[PDB]
């Protein structure tokens, strides 16, 4: 009985959790209060991986709210799934981060961070096995920039053999939503790359794109970005759930996906994405999901992989298909786009099957990448960075909570370092 | 009376094991729940066979296998399907955690404390047979559990068992296709310990049966479970001098005495000749030459290597159902008579001849044919090292910068243990270079 | 950057194996190392730089202790007087002649006291009035990627040790956060300081000795030339400083012949990485000077990692690995060898 620890941590987190609970128990068959009300019974054999058990046939899921400040408890308990998370688990404070990485690392996060860790114990113990942990924030903020890291260092220190997974929103190379995006994202990295075995750096311009050139979408809002991210959420750990015919797991996916330990940043994306009358005017094959996956315009990460060289990615199917179509078509990229992956990997893609798809498709997929263009999204920040710690910008509000200036420049080289191992391996040996 | 063990490890063995059952008790005439009715109707007869189906007093039928796989996703299949009232319900799942693909997980921290549960069964399976002579092994060189937990298997069944033949059907990787880039690692290292441990290794490629499904039975989108069933045909191909009757019978002690010249080399082929679709199954005569000539085509081989750039050191040919004997010695003259066919210097006899009466059976749900006659090929073949060059070669790629290794080092693995089972790779395709060398005097 | 050094040294024999009476496997033409097994299926050789002879006092090129000061130490002590960082490494497992070369006994002394000897030698020669010279010797180790030093607390003190944490600064390179090092006059304080450490280097009894080691110790040493007034004013270029690191390594120990769990297989795996990042370190240096742009992974390491400005740059590294002459330790001792060849290239 593999187990899933999620944590939700800031706004970002709350919401997208809030839409993935609401996908995964459409997925299993749990309404609202708890109840089961599915058709079949392959959702109940291993409903263990997210939600908890209880008296009346009912299910409660295993998640860990955290928001210092609250506004959003009102916003997730008052909304339509909401009343079936555990109200001990509503943890908060008073007090605001105020869009500092410190006073949610440590002064306020500090003063809350050992009330988080005992539900994460009272939630991980009652597992039989666990596989790893969840975590849902943006860097930008102080509560997913700060507290986020500061429970994945405290949970990597008592749960080292394990997977941390965390699907982190990032900064754009355009229009911002926050002005100090720049240093709390640097200070993130730092404590992500050394206390991490698989990030997604998802960005919002993707995702706007997705929304507004596939979907075709006219007045798309915040709680139609969490519908794509949630889709990812679930194709990762479909193959714990339900079966199929190549298995997979958390852990063949980060073996696979990581030949270093820093280059663990990986860049998602989901198909079939479509508009409702294009919908109409295409065929569901293992093809057209290829095609519509390696696609620039389908990744969630603000980056183009045709600047850049794949050095592995993933593709976790889900339905009826045929794997001779599959290896097919996933070596025909490798023979025809030859240029975007490395040499010194023979093969560069796995594949992952289960058998059981959607509520209402025939087949999905899920694609997986880690590519050296994610380069391009840190080479921002440290720009950034640099144009702003020369003349001390918005600083003394991170010095006057108890941080020195090295703090801020440690973060820099890191970061610039990682810049350094992927910017290796993009050019011919 | 004669007993086979038959041993699942992984996935693969297990969605192997569910077509391989599937055949088997339709062969004998046994329902999925275990009762036969064949016996109260006819009052005679061995056909509940003692090879595979033990016999409790109640009429029921009972496998003689086990299943292993370190997740429980694949087996709950079985607990929960249509063969569930059969197996026994000691499935040996103990899938907390799966082995991640690597090596080092199913060897040491995933594969101990599980492998005292398989060595008590096999034990238990034993002490019912009488004439035990094989331990069939079931598993896929590229995953963790198929290379760890079948190396500390193996070498454990070495020291139990000892003198007694043990036979790997497994899926060795394709050059161009996978489904991980991990394989040039976790074959490399199971070489190392089956070479010395294992008597007669066979091995199959996915894609090669890709490649016949498609030019022979007229699939052009298929599954796993197309494949398995071919697979399933070669083992029943094989145990059936066993269990049903024969002109010239074949033991599994005499492929280890006519296909293993030297105890290194024993990695062999598999071929199964007719596997004509219902259509083509008409419009065709399939007599003796025809399948035994197909047996030799490059196009028909279940493993990607072209023999005509290599040598044949042994062969051996397991017809099944109509054969005359004349037939046979008349088509294996039509070989010796061809120029592309090579025969090392040192084996001019070459062929091991074996014939049965049982015609094969037809799954429904399936895409064979009914034949008269059905053939399987196991040649040791010289050509299989540029199969195993393929693997090495990726290695060195992918070693040289040491990609890949600290998720091993990570779950108990030392970094010289890659380059050793890499040194004792290296010898065996040398050794494969002395054989294939004529002699001078 | 400068090239990286690597040598062998083999043991003669120890006495508790020679109960056993077990076969020889290694022998020397020179520079080739052969290795060859009982049963001779197959005969390895290795060639390197440099290769010490110790199995018997009869072969000449006998290299004693005194053989390995003048051919691969004392040439780190005439570049550290130029301002050049050095470090020496020391790889093999347990029964190897690995502290037996370090240090040695009082009577056989090995790199580390006949290193500082000579030192304090060239000092006194050199301690006129235009020079002045200051040293200061700092001791730690590394267990489960956690920085301890040797030197404080001497346990017993409610907490067990002090996990220090690693640093950068900006210009200087990395460093521990609360190493409070020592100062030293002459060679006795050394010997006095070291002595105080060994005994807390975290050592564990595995099944194959009692006495093995499990952690990568390091000892480091640190000079400056510090010059005089000018006749003009007060300036002058006085901060020539060097660095010089001797660490003693652990062993690969292979866990699934040695059946351990718990403890010493964290232990195992935490030693098992290191080691592997030191050799892609040692790799991707020795390859940059050949001409290419490589990445030196100094970061996914502790031990790489504090010692930056050790390696890269101008300064010398040296590598010396121990092997045992016998057949028991044939997977262990080609293991060592692999290790040095992939230092070599
Ligand atoms: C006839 C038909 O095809 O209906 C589809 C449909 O038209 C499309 C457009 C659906 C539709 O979804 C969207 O329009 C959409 C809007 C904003 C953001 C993202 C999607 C659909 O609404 C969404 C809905 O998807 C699901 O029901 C899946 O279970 C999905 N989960 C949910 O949608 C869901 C959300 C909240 C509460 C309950 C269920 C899912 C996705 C991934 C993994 C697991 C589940 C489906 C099939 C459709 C409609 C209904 C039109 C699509 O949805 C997904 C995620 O697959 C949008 O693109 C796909 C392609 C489908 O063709
Ligand atoms: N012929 C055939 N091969 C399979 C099948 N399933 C998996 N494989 C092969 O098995 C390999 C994957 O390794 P496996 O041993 O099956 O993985 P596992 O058994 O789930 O064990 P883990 O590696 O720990 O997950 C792939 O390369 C496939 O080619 C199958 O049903 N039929
Ligand atoms: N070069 C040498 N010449 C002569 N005798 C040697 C030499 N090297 C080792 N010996 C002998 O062999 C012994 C080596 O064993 P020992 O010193 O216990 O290993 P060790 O390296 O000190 N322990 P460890 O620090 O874990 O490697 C020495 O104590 C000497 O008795
Ligand atoms: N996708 C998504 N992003 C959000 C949402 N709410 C806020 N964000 C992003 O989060 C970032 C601000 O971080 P914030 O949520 O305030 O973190 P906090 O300050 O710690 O709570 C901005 O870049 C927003 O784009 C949401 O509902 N969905
Ligand atoms: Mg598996």
């Amino acid at each position: 009985m593999r187990e899933i620890v999620h944590i939700q941590a800031g706004q970002c987190g709350n919401q997208i959790g809030a839409k993935f609970w609401e996908v995964i128990s459409d997925e299993h068959g749990i309404d609202p209060t708890g109840s089961y009300h599915g058709d079949s019974d392959l959702q109940l054999e291993r409903i263990n991986v997210y939600y908890n058990e209880a008296t009346g046939n009912k299910y409660v899921p295993r998640a860990i709210l955290v928001d210092l400040e609250p506004g959003t408890m009102d916003s997730v308990r008052s909304g339509p799934f909401g009343q079936i998370f555990r109200p001990d688990n509503f943890v908060f404070g008073q007090s605001g981060a105020g869009n500092n990485w410190a006073k949610g690392h440590y002064t306020e996060g500090a003063e809350l961070v050992d009330s988080v860790l005992d539900v994460v114990r009272k939630e991980s113990e009652s597992c039989d096995c666990l596989q790893g942990f969840q975590l849902t924030h943006s860097l930008g903020g102080g509560t997913g920039s700060g507290m986020g890291t500061l429970l994945i260092s405290k949970i990597r220190e008592e749960y080292p053999d394990r997977i941390m997974n965390t699907f982190s929103v990032m900064p754009s190379p355009k229009v911002s939503d926050t002005v100090v995006e720049p240093y709390n994202a640097t200070l993130s990295v730092h404590q992500l790359v050394e206390n991490t075995d698989e990030t997604y750096c998802i960005d919002n311009e993707a995702l706007y794109d997705i929304c507004f050139r596939t979907l075709k979408l006219t007045t798309p809002t915040y709680g139609d970005l969490n519908h794509l991210v949630s889709a990812t959420m679930s194709g990762v750990t479909t193959c714990l759930r339900f079966p199929g015919q190549l298995n997979a797991d958390l852990r063949k996916l980060a073996v696979n996906m990581v030949p270093f330990p820093r280059l663990h940043f990986f860049m998602p994306g989901f198909a079939p994405l479509t508009s409702r009358g294009s919908q109409q005017y295409r065929a569901l094959t293992v093809p057209e999901l290829t095609q519509q996956m390696f696609d620039s315009k389908n990744m969630m990460a603000a980056c183009d992989p045709r600047h850049g060289r794949y050095l592995t990615v993933a593709a976790i199917f889900r339905g009826r298909m045929s794997m001779k179509e599959v290896d097919e078509q996933m070596l025909n990229v490798q023979n025809k786009n030859s240029s975007y992956f490395v040499e010194w990997i023979p093969n560069n893609v796995k594949t992952a099957v289960c058998d059981i798809p959607p509520r209402g498709l025939k087949m999905s997929a899920t694609f997986i990448g880690n590519s050296t263009a994610i380069q391009e999204l840190f080479k921002r920040i440290s720009e950034q960075f640099t144009a702003m710690f020369r003349r001390k910008a918005f600083l003394h509000w991170y010095t006057g909570e108890g941080m020195d200036e090295m703090e801020f420049t440690e973060a820099e080289s890191n970061m610039n370092d990682l810049v350094s191992e992927y910017q290796q391996y993009q050019d011919a040996t | 009376m004669r007993e086979c063990i038959s041993i699942h490890v992984g996935q693969a063995g297990v969605q192997i094991g569910n077509a391989c059952w599937e055949l088997y008790c339709l062969e004998h005439g046994i329902q999925p729940d275990g009762q036969m009715p064949s016996d109260k109707t006819i009052g005679g007869g061995d056909d509940s066979f003692n090879t595979f189906f033990s016999e409790t007093g109640a009429g029921k039928h009972v496998p003689r296998a086990v299943f292993v796989d370190l997740e429980p996703t694949v087996i709950d299949e079985v607990r929960t399907g249509t063969y569930r009232q059969l197996f026994h319900p000691e499935q040996l799942i103990t899938g907390k955690e799966d082995a991640a693909n690597n090596y080092a997980r199913g060897h040491y921290t995933i594969g101990k404390e599980i492998i005292d549960l398989v060595l008590d069964r096999i034990r238990k399976l034993a002490d019912q047979c009488t004439g035990l002579q094989g331990f069939l092994v079931f598993h896929s060189f590229g995953g963790g559990t198929g290379s760890g937990f079948t190396s500390l298997l193996m070498e454990r069944l070495s020291v139990d068992y000892g003198k007694k033949s043990k036979l790997e059907f497994s899926i060795y990787p394709a050059p161009q296709v996978s489904t991980a880039v991990v394989e040039p690692y976790n074959s490399i290292l199971t070489t190392h310990t089956t070479l010395e441990h294992s008597d007669c290794a066979f091995m199959v490629d996915n894609e090669a049966i890709y490649d016949i499904c498609r030019r022979n039975l007229d699939i052009e989108r298929p599954t796993y479970t197309n494949l398995n069933r071919l697979i399933s045909q070669i083992v029943s191909s094989i145990t059936a001098s066993l269990r049903f009757d024969g002109a010239l019978n074949v033991d599994l002690t005499e492929f280890q005495t006519n296909l293993v010249p030297y105890p290194r080399i024993h990695f062999p082929l598999a071929t199964y000749a007719p596997v004509i679709s219902a259509e083509k199954a008409y419009h065709e005569q399939l007599s003796v030459a025809e399948i035994t000539n197909a047996c030799f085509e490059p196009a028909n081989q279940m493993v990607k290597c072209d023999p005509r750039h290599g040598k044949y050191m042994a062969c051996c040919l397991l017809y099944r159902g109509d054969v005359v004997p004349k037939d046979v010695n008349a088509a294996i003259a039509t070989i010796k008579t061809k120029r592309s066919i090579q025969f090392v210097d040192w084996c001019p006899t070459g062929f091991k001849v074996g014939i049965n009466y049982q015609p094969p059976t037809v799954v429904p749900g399936g895409d064979l044919a009914k034949v008269q006659r059905a053939v399987c090929m196991l040649s040791n073949t010289t050509a299989i090292a540029e199969a195993w060059a393929r693997l090495d070669h990726k290695f060195d790629l992918m070693y040289a910068k040491r990609a890949f290794v600290h998720w091993y080092v990570g779950e108990g693995m030392e970094e010289g243990e890659f380059s050793e089972a890499r040194e004792d790779m290296a010898a065996l395709e040398k050794d494969y270079e002395e054989v294939g060398v004529d002699s001078v005097e | 950057n400068s090239q990286v050094t690597v040598a062998v040294r083999v043991r003669p024999f120890s006495k508790r194996e020679k109960t056993e009476k077990a076969s020889q496997v290694v022998f020397t033409n020179g520079e080739e190392i052969t290795v060859e097994h009982p049963d001779m299926k197959q005969v390895y050789s290795f060639i390197y730089d440099v290769s010490f002879w110790s199995f018997d006092e009869c072969h000449p090129g006998y290299a004693s202790q005194t053989t390995v000061y003048e051919t691969l130490a004392a040439p780190l002590l005439d570049r550290a007087f130029e301002g050049y960082n050095t470090c020496l490494f020391a790889y093999g497992q347990t029964g190897s002649g690995k502290s037996y070369t370090m240090m040695g006994l009082n009577e056989e002394p090995g790199i580390i006291p006949r290193f500082c000897e000579d030192l304090f030698a060239q000092i006194a020669k050199k301690q006129t009035s235009e020079v002045s010279y200051h040293l200061e010797m700092s001791f730690f180790e590394v267990y489960n990627e956690k920085i301890h030093d040797l030197l404080v607390c001497k346990g017993e003190n409610g907490q067990r040790k002090q996990p220090l944490r690693a640093r950068e600064h900006p210009v200087s390179g990395p460093y521990v956060e609360g190493l409070s090092m020592n100062v030293v006059s002459s060679y006795s304080d050394i010997q006095s300081w070291l002595e105080l450490g060994n005994k807390q280097r975290a050592t564990a009894a595995t099944g194959m000795n009692d006495k093995s080691s499990r952690s990568h110790s390091v000892f480091t040493l640190v000079m400056t030339q510090t010059k005089t007034e000018v006749v003009e004013g007060e300036e002058h270029d006085h901060r020539i400083t060097s660095r010089i690191n001797l660490v003693d390594l652990a062993g690969s120990e292979r866990c699934s012949t040695a059946h351990s769990s718990g403890q010493r297989l964290k232990e195992g795996v935490s030693i098992n990485k290191s080691l592997l990042t030191l050799g892609k370190v040692i790799s991707a240096l020795s390859e940059q000077a050949n001409g290419k742009r490589v990445f030196i992974p100094y970061r996914e390491s502790t031990l790489t990692w504090l010692l930056k400005e050790s390696l890269g740059g101008n300064s010398k590294t040296a590598m010396i690995a121990t092997v045992s002459p016998a057949a028991s330790n044939i997977e262990e001792t080609l293991s060592t060898l692999r290790y040095a060849t992939q230092a070599r290239l």
